């Protein structure tokens, strides 16, 4: 997965 | 637990003036990476939350330049430069720097505008609900400001309490008026016996109530 | 558009499990991470947890640890919330959440309602009576949450005040009003349209004149 805005 | 904690705006705000809403956090936002992990959300009556800022600072897509986001590290701030009335809603804060990801309580903003009457609309129970053996009366008082006002229901000239439920709107994004339903609830029986049935409205912009009535 | 798609709203037993589900559409569903949120009535927002739809993997919120189960299935690109042992407690609108930026779509608004009550369907009445004539619908008597009341399918949408429900003898009452020129009505129709996902039941009620 892959993203921004939190620290998964 | 990181625990988020959020301020209150003290009353409506003046249109076209700055406001701020505020957010702190019982630790530190700011990541290895440099980057805080705060998001902004406006929540509308029965809509999703809309997201507005992420990282503390970054405006979502499509999100007006008039709002702003920054901050220290436990410290945070929501700026409208120049607020507008479909900026009504709830206002929350949360942070996402370390799971489980915590939301503020939220912070609702009201906007001030000119003093506006209720228009008062009284309904007869219908055909249909006589023929189930019920007759409610319903009294709508739409687009009033501000949203202090109560309501009076009189039968034959009596005042009328038990049986009444009533239900308010938050304030409207389009033109920043309030709107409340007022519901008399009696039997089949009891609607019959009487002949006069009044909805009053009491509010800032008379003196004497806002009267709609009707003959049976 | 990334499209999040949700399930209707439900009413369950204490004690019974429901699996509520989002569908991901016109985005790459295992790219992104999907968030799982509720928010029950009159209160914030509370995080329950968070699922990868490429592996399975899972992190929740200890709060709603052994009560909810995540899982994703990549054929369909749809994520599951399993809610088990329910309680009255449960009873809140579930949403999920995905995208690059986190919580950036949601859709959503799965209402649950915990009550061991039977579902009743609303009996929806017309409230028919210048320049601006107001006409209404009164929705009474139905069990759970929510209803979904529009005029003439959506054209009317200015103009309108549905009111919230009122709770009374364990069943909600709800009020709708539309306002529209003296000039189209009776003229032209106007209908109310109440949706009560919860008994599968749509009602259409013209607002015609009183004699």
């Amino acid at each position: 997965a892959v993203g921004i805005g939190a620290v998964f | 637990d990181i625990v988020i904690i959020q301020d209150e705006l003290s009353n409506p705000v003046t249109s076209g003036e700055s406001v701020s809403i505020s957010c702190r956090s019982s630790q530190s936002l700011l990541y290895k990476d440099g980057k805080t992990y705060l998001n902004w959300f406006l929540q509308r009556p029965g809509q999703s939350p809309q997201l507005l800022i992420y990282l503390m600072s970054t405006r979502a897509s499509g999100v007006s330049d008039r709002f702003s986001g920054s901050g220290s590290g436990t410290d945070f701030t929501l700026e409208i430069s120049r607020v507008k009335a479909e900026d009504v809603g709830v206002y929350y804060c949360q942070q996402l720097v370390q799971h489980p990801f915590t939301f503020g309580s939220g912070t609702k903003l009201e906007i001030k505008r000119a003093d506006a009457a209720p228009t008062v609309s009284i309904f007869p129970p219908s055909s249909e609900q006589l023929t189930s053996g019920g007759a409610s009366v319903v009294c709508f008082l739409n687009n009033f400001y501000p949203k202090d006002i109560n309501v009076k229901w009189k039968i034959d000239g009596s005042e009328r309490q038990n049986g009444v439920l009533n239900s308010w709107t938050d304030q409207d994004s389009k033109d920043s008026t309030y709107s409340m339903s007022s519901t008399l609830t009696l039997t089949k029986d009891e609607y019959e016996r009487h002949n006069s049935y009044t909805c009053e409205a009491t509010h800032k912009t008379s003196t004497s109530p806002i009267v709609k009535s009707f003959n049976r | 558009q990334v499209q999040l798609q949700q399930s209707g709203a439900e009413l369950a037993k204490p004690g019974a499990s429901v699996i509520l589900s989002c569908k991901a559409s016109d985005y790459t569903f295992t790219r992104y991470w999907m968030n799982w949120v509720r928010q029950r009535p009159g209160q914030g927002l509370e995080c329950i947890g968070y699922i990868d739809p490429g592996n399975g993997y899972t992190k929740y919120n200890q709060k709603f640890k052994d009560k909810a189960t995540m899982t994703a299935d990549k054929s369909s690109s749809t994520a599951y919330l399993q809610l088990r042992s329910l309680t009255y407690e449960d009873s809140a609108v579930y949403y999920c959440a995905s995208g690059y930026v986190a919580f950036h779509y949601w859709g959503q608004g799965t209402t649950l309602t915990v009550s061991s009550a039977k579902t009743t369907p609303p009996s929806v009445y017309p409230l028919a009576p210048n320049s601006m004539v107001t006409l209404g619908c009164l929705v009474k008597g139905y069990f759970p949450e929510p209803v979904t009341v529009t005029w003439n399918s959506g054209s009317l949408s200015s103009g309108v005040h549905t009111f919230p429900a009122v709770l009374q003898s364990d069943l909600y009452t709800l009020s709708s009003s539309v306002t529209v020129p003296s000039s189209p009505r009776p003229s032209e129709t106007v209908t109310c349209n109440v949706a009560h996902p919860a008994s599968s039941t749509k009602v259409d009620k013209k607002i015609v004149p009183r004699d």
